[PDB]
């Protein structure tokens, strides 16, 4: 409940910026790990559930 | 013997090791504790050579062949005429390429200038040990280096060329021959400009820094300064250390196959139509 | 009590990272040992 | 070319070169494109192994 | 050296591409090769070609019958299916006399 | 600058994420980093001047 | 107390605002997940 | 660490300079066009100044335009107009010297004629571009070190494609207009004549072209490592001498026992970087038109090297041991 | 509810620039990734469909 | 009240509230085109 | 066990840093090494189990 | 430039709820996993 | 025994980072060789273990 | 004997650091001289025993 | 407030007439593609 005092360290526009980026890499990075899977790969499974 | 300015800059101290019971000159040279090592690894390298271009049967600087063993014996130790020779000049040459660099930042150190010159010289030194010990490792045998020969080592260069088929279409090498051609390229025009500055024509005024920054931007509408040149001119020829150390080292260990077959990659394109 | 005098304390570490990081490649290229052997044929 | 081979001999080379050229139907129509082609070539094949 | 897949040093001395004393014998055999390839498009190939192959076989170009080298045989390696026997179980190919099967 | 540097960090992140993105999909490792490159030349260099 | 010259109070009235962005990333990413487990579970 | 001076910390962008003048009248022909570039600026000087444009930089710039426009509408043709082709290919494809059965006469354009045009164009447009670099020096009232440089890599340029084919009677030594194709020319060049790497001169120019790359390196780093003393200004340390020139001539002169001017150091400087095309120059210009064959030339004056061990692999190993089976 | 301070931190030249540059970006290459596959590639389909 | 970007509250909570419509306009075109997409082609 | 002596003598920004990044690494790392085996991949283990 | 000996108090004991926290996720997400695939 | 005065010559503050980047740098090469062996791979142990 | 004299000579504080890399890198080496080995190699020797 | 330096009464100008071109730029797109959809559709 106490966390709050780490934005007395850490400037807000640094953080922000570093955390958007990092979020859309690693939603990026996972999202082509389960596009290189056969299995959790749902661009490939609509073809297989179609045919 | 000192120069007219020398007495002033002789101070002691500026050492890495051994300080004071080293801390001499012998003639111009200094002499460190990398002054010392130096001198009996290049001393031991050099006769080395010798002993084994006299058992080859020819003291012909030409003809001077010291080869690495077989690629049979792998990376141990092979018989010192069978190979085991250069392995030890290598060690040697190793061993005094790294002193020399270390005697220049004392050098520099008690000159208080900066240690450009010994950095510079050791992208020469991984340039030659990238071609000696780094790439015979990642190969499996010291048989990959270079023979220690004034033209044994060309057919070295050139066979190992030819081993990828053509070796102009390595990626890295036309980078690292576009710095060499580049490099001498700045050192054409920089060498030119200073002197052109300096030595005008007879009976005219010396020029200063603005008559050449605005010479060749009236020549080629750009000029990048007296201390930009030197800047760039000490990254193009590292670069060109670099690259070329480099091309080699993917030579083998990364690429295998022809070096024409690697730009298969751009002509293939998808977006290329058929 | 403690000392308040000035201290590069990151200066043993980064060296220590370094050494070590000497030391943990050549393990790993022990243990494991070279990814891509690319073994060659002596024809000359 | 091919009809001094015995009969064990003949089938198995026959049903050998089908499968080797990926043409199940090869040797079938003498008249056949292929089936000439392959009778030609059967010599070719073993000129290489004999003059060369 | 890409029908082979080895390279130019296999069979040659890149100092002297010329001298017949700086050669593999590897080169021997590939000069034998030359000979083999022209005798078999010259004479077993194209003759066979024009006379049978259909037009969905030819050239693009120049509707020519397709030719044989080195990559036909070895197709990216020093031997054909890596120095396999592949004539010790088939005499019939292996002479133009009847099989000799002793 | 604190900026261009970003924007050209971004870039290279970015182009390494589209070397990877091609590399899932098909295409080659080279094809892909060359895409990438571009990506990181482009992206980045757009951004380093479109916002500073 | 200070580095970045944000003051006591006005960390504490930007940490409310970002864990209220922080939960509604998270609520939506346990629903995305949620559905995503249904279609097809990966244990 | 200390400040290495690679990349400058702070940039200082005033009135842009248009330049010096004199009663030459300079500023007639100059564009009075000024832009500054920040990202330069960091490793170098950021301004984009004007630049001089007479008339050897003008039919300099204009014939280069013909014979660049030339070989590339003639690429462009050979592709059959096909842009995505023209792209794809655009390493690889070039506008080939004629073939060697016209000899030193006129080509059909398709077989190497546009070649010889385009050759012309060129010609004029790398002389002109040497009169501008003479005749901006003697307008500046400098040395004519920049054109005397240029003219030695001109001699290389001229010797390999006028001086070399005129000499050999045929047109088809000359180097083909391609980025690749002037690649394979430079590797069929080194087989046709035996082996390159035993041509003396091609030793030489190496002897130079690895020494202008050591030099400037060495240049480069000294003086950066002497910058903090005002190295950089390298002028004033020739008309008077710092302590600079001082500590970088005893850095030298501690490590290998002798050492350059201030000024000095330029001469080895140009000297290293002329002599690289001069000999190769010569080395080419001896190719094939005395020559014909290096190695054997090598073998003759007896300076190649001679190995005894065997040739073949099976010498070494087994087919089966190499692919470990 | 109170997001408006992200204006506060983030440039809103800055950050529009950047979003805009982002958005077509992940748009092309969503794009360019349906192209990719055998089942969503609209052009290839409307060749098939077509017969 | 602090600000990096020079911006008053009362400006912010403007500029939020057009850029909040220019985030659901585009949004709702983009759940239309989405579920176009998935009577055409369904992915899942 | 207070230990709280330890952080006089370091800068919170520092190693706040240097920690984030190292767990995240850690984490990551640790993740692609069960990946790397056939019986702890998930995904692959999702794959069997389904058929 | 330092910091006060009230100044690390309050960081160590951030600090640790933070370390608690952390780790009460990791021994309840390592159970889970040993219960779903155990590696012993 | 007398082991206490080595702080008298080493400086605790900078010995206590040293040797944190000695001891992580130790357990990861460690843990790292374990998973080269065939026979301490515990990742591989558990899969031997199912079947 | 009168070995202790060596400290009036060799800096305490520069003798221990440079000792203490040495024997830690000469432990390392030797470590690994080891492995390198096949007689000498605990983890392979560890698997031929199980077998 | 305006940091471009333009007034709020510019900014509506510059905007009407701006949507003004981009209709009439999708306008054209729109019987465009009409067109083409006829002559080849790809749905
Ligand atoms: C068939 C031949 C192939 C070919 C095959 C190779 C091969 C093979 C190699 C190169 C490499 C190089 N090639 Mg190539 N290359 C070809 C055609 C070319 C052409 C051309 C115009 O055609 C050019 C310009 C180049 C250019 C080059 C550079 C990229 C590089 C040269 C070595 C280097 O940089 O120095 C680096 C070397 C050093 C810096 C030496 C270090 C010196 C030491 C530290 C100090 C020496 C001290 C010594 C003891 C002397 C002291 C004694 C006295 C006291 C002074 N190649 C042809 C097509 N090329 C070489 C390379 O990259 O090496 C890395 C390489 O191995
Ligand atoms: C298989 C390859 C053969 C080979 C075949 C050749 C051939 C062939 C040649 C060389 C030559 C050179 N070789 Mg060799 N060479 C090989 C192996 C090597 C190796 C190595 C490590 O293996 C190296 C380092 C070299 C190095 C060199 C250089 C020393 C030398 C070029 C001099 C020069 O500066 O050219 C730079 C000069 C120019 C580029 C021409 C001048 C250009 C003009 C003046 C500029 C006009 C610009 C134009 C208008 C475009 C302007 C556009 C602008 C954008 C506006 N060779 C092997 C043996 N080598 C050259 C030589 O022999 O020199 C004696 C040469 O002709
Ligand atoms: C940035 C890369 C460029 C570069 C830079 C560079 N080289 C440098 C420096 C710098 C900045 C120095 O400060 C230093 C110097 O002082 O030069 C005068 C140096 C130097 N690089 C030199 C030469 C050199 N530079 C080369 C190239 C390059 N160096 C690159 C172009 C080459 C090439 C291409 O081959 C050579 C030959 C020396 C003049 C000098 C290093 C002096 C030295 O090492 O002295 C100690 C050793 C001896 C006196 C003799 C040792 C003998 C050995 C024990 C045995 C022989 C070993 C060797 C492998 C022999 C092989 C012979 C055959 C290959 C023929
Ligand atoms: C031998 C030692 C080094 C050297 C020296 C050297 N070169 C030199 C000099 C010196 C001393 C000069 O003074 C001179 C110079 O001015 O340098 C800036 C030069 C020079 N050598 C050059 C490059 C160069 N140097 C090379 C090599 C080297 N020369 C070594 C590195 C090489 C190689 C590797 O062969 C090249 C290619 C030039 C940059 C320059 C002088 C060339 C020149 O300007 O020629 C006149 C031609 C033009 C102005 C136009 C050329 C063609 C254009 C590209 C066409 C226009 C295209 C554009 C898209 C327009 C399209 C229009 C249409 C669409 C309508
Ligand atoms: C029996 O036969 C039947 C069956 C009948 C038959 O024949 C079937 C035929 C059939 C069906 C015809 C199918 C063809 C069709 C449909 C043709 C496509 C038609 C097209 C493509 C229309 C082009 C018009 C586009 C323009 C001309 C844009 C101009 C763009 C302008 C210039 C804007 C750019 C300029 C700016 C300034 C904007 C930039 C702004 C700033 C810089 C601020
Ligand atoms: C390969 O291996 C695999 C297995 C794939 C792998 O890698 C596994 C993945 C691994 C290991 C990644 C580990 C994941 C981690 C660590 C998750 C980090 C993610 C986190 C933490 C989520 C933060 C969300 C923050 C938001 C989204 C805030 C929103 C903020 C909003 C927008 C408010 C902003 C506005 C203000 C604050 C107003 C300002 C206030 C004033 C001015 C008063
Ligand atoms: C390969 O793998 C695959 C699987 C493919 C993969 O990678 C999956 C990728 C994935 C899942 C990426 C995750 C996507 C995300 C997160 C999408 C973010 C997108 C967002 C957030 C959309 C914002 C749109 C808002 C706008 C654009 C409003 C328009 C604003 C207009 C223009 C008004 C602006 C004007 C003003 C404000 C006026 C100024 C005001 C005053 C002056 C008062
Ligand atoms: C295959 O490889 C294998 C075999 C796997 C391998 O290598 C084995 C791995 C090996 C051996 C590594 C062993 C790992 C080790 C040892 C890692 C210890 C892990 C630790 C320590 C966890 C830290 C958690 C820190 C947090 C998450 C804090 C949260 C607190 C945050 C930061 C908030 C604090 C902020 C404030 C309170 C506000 C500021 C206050 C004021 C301004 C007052
Ligand atoms: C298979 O997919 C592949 C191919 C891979 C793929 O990438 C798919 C493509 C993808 C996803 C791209 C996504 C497309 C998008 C987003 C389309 C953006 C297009 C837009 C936004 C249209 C703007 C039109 C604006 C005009 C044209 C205005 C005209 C302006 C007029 C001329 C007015 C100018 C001003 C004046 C006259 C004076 C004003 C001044 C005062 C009044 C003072
Ligand atoms: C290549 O060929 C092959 C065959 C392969 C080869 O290998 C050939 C090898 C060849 C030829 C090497 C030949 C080796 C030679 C010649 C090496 C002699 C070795 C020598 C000389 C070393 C003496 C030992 C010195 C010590 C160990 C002192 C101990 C000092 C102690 C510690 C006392 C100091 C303590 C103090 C307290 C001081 C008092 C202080 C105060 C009073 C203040
Ligand atoms: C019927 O059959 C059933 C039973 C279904 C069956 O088949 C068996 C299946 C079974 C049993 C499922 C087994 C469950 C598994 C494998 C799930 C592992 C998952 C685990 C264990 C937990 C993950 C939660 C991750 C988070 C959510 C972390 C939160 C951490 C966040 C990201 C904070 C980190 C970041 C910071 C602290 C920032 C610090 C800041 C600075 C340092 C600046
Ligand atoms: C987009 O725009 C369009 C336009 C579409 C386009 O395509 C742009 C053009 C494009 C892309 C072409 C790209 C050009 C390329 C790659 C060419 C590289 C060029 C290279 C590598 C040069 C090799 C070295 C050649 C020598 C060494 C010459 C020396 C010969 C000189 C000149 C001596 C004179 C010779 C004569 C014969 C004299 C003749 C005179 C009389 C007979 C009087
Ligand atoms: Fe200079």
């Amino acid at each position: 409940s106490k966390f709050y005092k780490i934005w007395l360290i850490f400037d807000p526009r640094r953080v922000f910026v570093a955390q958007g980026v990092f979020l859309f890499l690693l939603a990026a990075m996972i999202h082509l790990v389960l596009l290189s899977t056969e299995h959790f790969n749902w661009f490939e499974l609509a073809a297989a559930n179609a045919a | 013997a000192l120069l007219s300015f020398e007495r002033k800059y002789r101070v002691r101290g500026g050492t890495l090791i051994g300080g004071d019971l080293f801390d001499f000159w012998v003639g111009p040279f200094y002499v460190g504790f990398f002054g010392v090592t130096t001198a009996f690894f290049a001393l031991l390298g050099t006769i080395l050579i010798f002993w084994g271009a006299s058992q080859q049967g020819t003291f012909n600087p030409w003809l001077i062949n010291i080869a690495p063993p077989d690629l049979s014996y792998g990376l141990g130790m092979a018989p010192l005429m069978e190979g085991g020779l250069w392995q030890i000049i290598t060690i040697c040459a190793i061993g005094a390429f790294v002193s020399w660099a270390l005697r220049e930042v004392e050098i520099c150190r008690k000159l208080g200038m900066g240690y450009h010159v010994p950095f510079a010289f050791s992208v020469a030194i991984f340039a030659y040990v990238t071609l000696v010990v780094f790439r015979p490792l990642l190969m499996g045998a010291w048989g990959h280096g270079f023979p220690y020969g004034i033209w044994s080592h060309l057919d070295w260069v050139s066979n190992t060329g030819y081993a990828y088929l053509h070796f102009h279409y390595n990626p890295a090498h036309m980078i690292a021959v576009t710095f060499f051609f580049t490099t001498t390229l700045a050192l054409a025009l920089h060498g030119a400009l200073v002197l052109s500055a300096a030595n005008p024509p007879k009976g005219e005024e010396v020029k200063g820094p603005d008559n050449e920054d605005t010479f060749f931007r009236d020549f080629i509408g750009y000029s990048i300064g007296t201390l930009g040149i030197h800047r760039v001119g000490l990254l193009l020829a590292l670069n060109a250390g670099f690259w070329s150390a480099v091309c080699i080292i993917i030579s083998g260990p990364v690429w295998t196959k022809g070096w024409p077959e690697w730009w298969n990659w751009w002509l293939e394109m998808p977006i290329w139509p058929s | 009590w403690n000392s308040k005098n000035p201290t590069d304390i990151y200066k043993p570490a980064i060296v220590v990272g370094v050494a070590g990081g000497a030391v943990f490649a050549a393990a790993l290229l022990v243990s494991w040992g070279q990814p891509l052997a690319t073994d060659s044929m002596q024809t000359g | 070319v091919l009809a001094d081979l015995t009969v064990e001999n003949y089938d198995r080379l026959l049903a050998a070169m089908r499968s080797w050229t990926g043409i199940p139907d090869l040797l079938e129509d003498p008249d056949h494109y292929q089936s000439k082609v392959a009778i030609n070539m059967i010599q070719m094949n073993q000129t290489i192994n004999e003059e060369w | 050296s890409n029908s082979l897949g080895r390279n130019c040093v296999f069979c040659h001395n890149s100092r002297a591409f010329y001298d017949p004393a700086q050669h593999t014998p590897q080169w021997a055999t590939a000069m034998l090769g030359i000979s083999m390839v022209q005798e078999l498009n010259n004479e077993w190939i194209v003759p066979i070609g024009e006379a049978h192959l259909p037009p969905e076989r030819l050239g693009p170009v120049y509707n020519d019958v397709p030719k044989l080298a080195c990559k036909t045989c070895h197709k990216g390696y020093q031997q054909p299916l890596q120095g396999l026997n592949v004539v010790a179980d088939w005499p019939e190919l292996a002479t133009t006399e009847g099989p000799f099967y002793d | 600058m604190t900026c261009t540097i970003t924007c050209w960090g971004i870039g290279v992140l970015l182009g390494i994420m589209t070397t990877v993105g091609l590399m899932v999909v098909g295409w080659s490792f080279l094809q892909g980093a060359f895409m990438g490159v571009l990506a990181w030349l482009i992206v980045g260099g757009v951004l380093a001047v479109a916002v500073c | 107390l200070s580095f970045t010259g944000l003051t006591d109070e006005q960390a504490q009235e930007l940490h409310s605002v970002y864990m209220s962005g922080l939960w509604l990333f998270s609520a939506v990413a346990v629903v995305a997940h949620l559905a995503t487990f249904i279609w097809r579970p990966w244990f | 660490p200390e400040y290495q001076n690679i990349f400058t910390q702070v940039q200082v962008q005033g009135p842009a300079e248009l330049g010096v003048d004199n009663e030459n009248n300079l500023t007639e022909e100059r564009t009075t066009g000024t832009g500054f570039s920040q990202l330069i600026g960091w490793i170098g000087n950021a301004q984009l100044g004007p630049i001089y444009l007479g008339w050897f930089g003008i039919i300099s710039l204009v014939t280069g335009t013909l014979w660049f426009n030339i070989v590339g509408f003639n690429m462009l043709s050979q592709v059959g107009y096909s842009i995505p082709e023209f792209i794809r290919q655009l390493f690889w494809l070039a506008l080939e010297p004629p073939s060697p059965e016209y000899g030193l006469r006129m080509p059909p354009l398709d077989d190497g004629g546009w070649f010889i045009i385009a050759s012309f164009f060129l010609l004029v447009s790398v002389i002109s571009w040497w009169l501008r670099s003479y005749q901006l020096a003697e307008m500046h009232k400098m040395g004519k070190h920049v054109a005397w440089a240029f003219a030695a890599a001109i001699w290389l340029f001229l010797v390999l494609g006028l001086f070399r084919p005129i000499l050999m009677g045929s047109w088809s030594e000359a180097v083909p207009y391609g980025i690749f194709p002037h690649l394979d020319w430079t590797t069929a060049f080194s087989i046709r004549y035996g082996n390159l790497y035993y041509n003396p001169f091609h030793a030489l120019s190496i002897v130079f072209l690895y020494g202008s790359v050591l030099l400037f390196a060495m240049h480069g780093a000294t003086i950066l490592a002497v910058t903090r003393f005002g190295g950089d200004r390298e002028l004033e340390q020739i008309y008077d001498r710092g302590t600079a020139s001082e500590r970088a001539g005893l850095f030298w002169r501690w490590t290998m026992g002798f050492n350059a001017t201030m000024e000095g150091i330029h001469r080895w400087a140009w000297w290293f970087a002329v002599l690289t095309p001069i000999t190769g120059g010569i080395g080419i210009l001896l190719t094939g038109t005395v020559v014909d064959n290096w190695f054997l030339w090598a073998v003759e004056h007896n300076f190649a090297p001679d190995y005894t061990q065997d040739y073949g692999y099976e010498a070494y190993t087994t087919y089966d041991g190499f692919l470990g089976r």
